[PDB]
């Protein structure tokens, strides 16, 4: 048998988030 | 990532006449004709052409 993963069982607004952020690369290693 | 691109540029323009200033200074310092100072047969003619100048 196989299960379908069913719960994490918190619930939240979801908040497709309106105030947007500049993103920077953070590509940055060692150099 | 955000255009934020104004004000910063008035100083480099403060720049480029400062640079353009000093190349002005440097065409006007190159002359053989203006003053420089010479011998008195040179600058008693001189300096009555001004005077009589002056008076034209």
């Amino acid at each position: 048998k196989k299960v379908v993963k069913q719960k994490n069982h918190v619930y939240t607004p979801v908040y497709n988030e309106l105030i947007e952020k500049y993103s920077e690369i953070p590509l940055n290693d060692k150099l | 990532h955000g255009y934020d691109v104004s004000g910063a540029n008035n100083k480099q323009v403060i720049n480029e006449v400062a640079r353009e200033k000093a190349q002005l200074e440097k065409i006007n310092q190159y002359y053989k004709t203006l003053l420089q100072d010479k011998e008195q047969e040179y600058t008693t003619r001189k300096n009555n052409q001004r005077e009589i100048l002056e008076t034209l």
